């Protein structure tokens, strides 16, 4: 059964780093790609970044460029997000999402999200 | 036509079409 | 840099009514518009696969249309179970763009 | 080379009980999994069209679910008429892969 | 109204061969392919071979490769399977089946099955 | 050019008798076949819309089944009220093709 | 109370034209398509032409194609069919038919038919 399990949140004082992760389960991340979607409480969803399988396609939202970096642990089937120099505006729930479409129907897969507070 | 999130490979056992006289979503 | 906009930021209708949610983009989506339903506190669920294509398991009451830069989500026979924020997602490349979200309440 | 495995090789339950059969693919098969009911001495009957979609004429007791690699067949309110060997079938390409099959017995 | 009818079974000495056939009726084998499905007594189903319409996409299970040949009689609307070098482990009921899905629903079409004994 | 042919163009049977009409397509039509009953002086009435799925209001006398190219309309317990010309209709695409018309009379 | 009402028929001299129309009432032609069905007296039904919503996917039977033109009046919710160079074989009752399937059921919608006679 496919699940995306986020972990690694907490309270980060301003200017400090945080390293989040999403453990894949039920599938091997060997196909499409993984997305981080952020939601500040009271706000809508913001896509933040994608790491395509094998790192051939790395993209970020303008709001985090040069501050966030994403990567994959290719042995543990786990996706990581390195968040440096965090600011108050980055408070949000960070969700792990794995959406693709393939013939038979859509696939989405959302996790529960990791809460990151930056105050 | 191309989209990186979509695999363009039909299942040989399923006709990838629809009858225009019938709403595809039942 | 593609902006996604949902003009009817808040809608409300009684149970059994019809809710119309429009969605526009500054650049062509070309039917690669997914619609998501987010119940507050939960991750969003996918409702509409692409313009005019409903995902299995999603009630038949949901439907929609559009192309190019102009799309609509229709909720027929509105239920209390449909109070959610609905979102537009553009998936034309390696990454997603989301709209602001429209809140649909009950009268 | 896809090795489909059905875990509960033998099931046993009283009438009205709920039983499930799981099936695991060794490869991604994208929901293209069918389920069949074979009574002794007869060709098998197709029950589930695609994971999540029931074939017309098949009792509502049968409900499929699951995706990519992990699939389930649920038989609600199991009846004496459901004693059969159930098989999962991979159909992503030319040819088909059948699972070992599970037998459902009544207490 | 659709029938697939198997014939050509019987008892064959190990090392020899049989030619099974499936007569199509109620439908021209216009498009989707036809499969032979094997069931050894007491065992589950095994897919053996598929012939595709026009004789193109022909596949066999590894267990019968180099021994079975499948072909279509394109005048009589019937499929033949030549089983050479038969062994004791090939005892089975050989069923004719055509599966294709298209919009309106599934089309399973199973035959009755012909028993092949190879002792 | 999906030609539709109804073989038994003229039928007759006593009241309460069972009669059948066979429609053969020259091409595969995947169950997209409807049957109509035309009473003298009236536009055709739909009886069966999808290879045995019935139109609401249709008497239990009418049924049918079929697949791919060979389809049949059956009338159990035939009444005088069924003296009509029956037509089979292919509806796989834009436009429709009707069979020749089969007339059923009473003995 | 959903109706299709045909008009514009009458007796036409061979080589002359008639312009048929069919009024939509109780529904809006906003979705699928509209058809004309012809029935020469004593003969079975013949499909003549289809117009798909928005004036596309236009198809004609070979027996009428090039003589018949089908078009939609988008203000009056009315379908028109221009029949040119009429010949004796075109004598028939022309029925307006709106058929589609979805959701809760089939929709057949037949009108009564307008008679076209070529004398």
């Amino acid at each position: 059964q496919v699940k995306l399990v986020e972990s690694g949140g907490g309270v980060v004082q301003p200017g400090r780093s945080l390293r989040l992760s999403c453990e894949a389960s039920g599938f091997i991340f060997s196909t499409y790609g993984m997305h981080w979607v952020r939601q500040a409480p009271g706000k809508g969803l913001e896509w933040v970044a994608v790491i395509w399988f094998d790192g051939s396609n790395i993209y970020y939202a303008d709001s985090v460029k040069g501050r966030f970096t994403i990567s994959r642990d290719n042995s543990k089937n786990t996706v990581f997000m390195q968040m440096d120099s965090l600011r108050a505006e980055d408070t949000a729930v960070y969700y792990c999402h794995r959406n693709f479409y393939d013939g038979s129907g859509p696939f989405d897969y959302w996790g529960q999200g990791t809460l990151v507070t930056v105050s | 036509n191309a989209n990186p999130n979509v695999d363009p490979n039909a299942n040989p056992n399923v006709d990838p079409n629809a009858n225009p006289n019938v709403d595809p979503n039942a | 840099d593609i902006q996604m906009t949902q003009s009817p930021s808040t809608l409300s209708a009684s149970v059994g009514d019809r809710v119309t949610i429009t969605c526009r983009a500054s650049q062509f989506i070309s039917r690669w518009l997914a619609w998501y339903q987010q119940k507050p506190g939960k991750a969003p669920k996918l409702l509409i696969y692409k313009a005019s294509s409903l995902e299995s398991g999603v009630p038949s009451r949901f439907s929609g249309s559009g192309s190019e830069t102009h799309f609509t989500l229709t909720i027929s026979s509105l239920q209390p179970d449909d109070v959610a924020t609905y979102y537009c997602q553009e998936y034309t490349s390696y990454g997603r763009t989301f709209g602001q979200g429209t809140k649909v309440e009950i009268k």
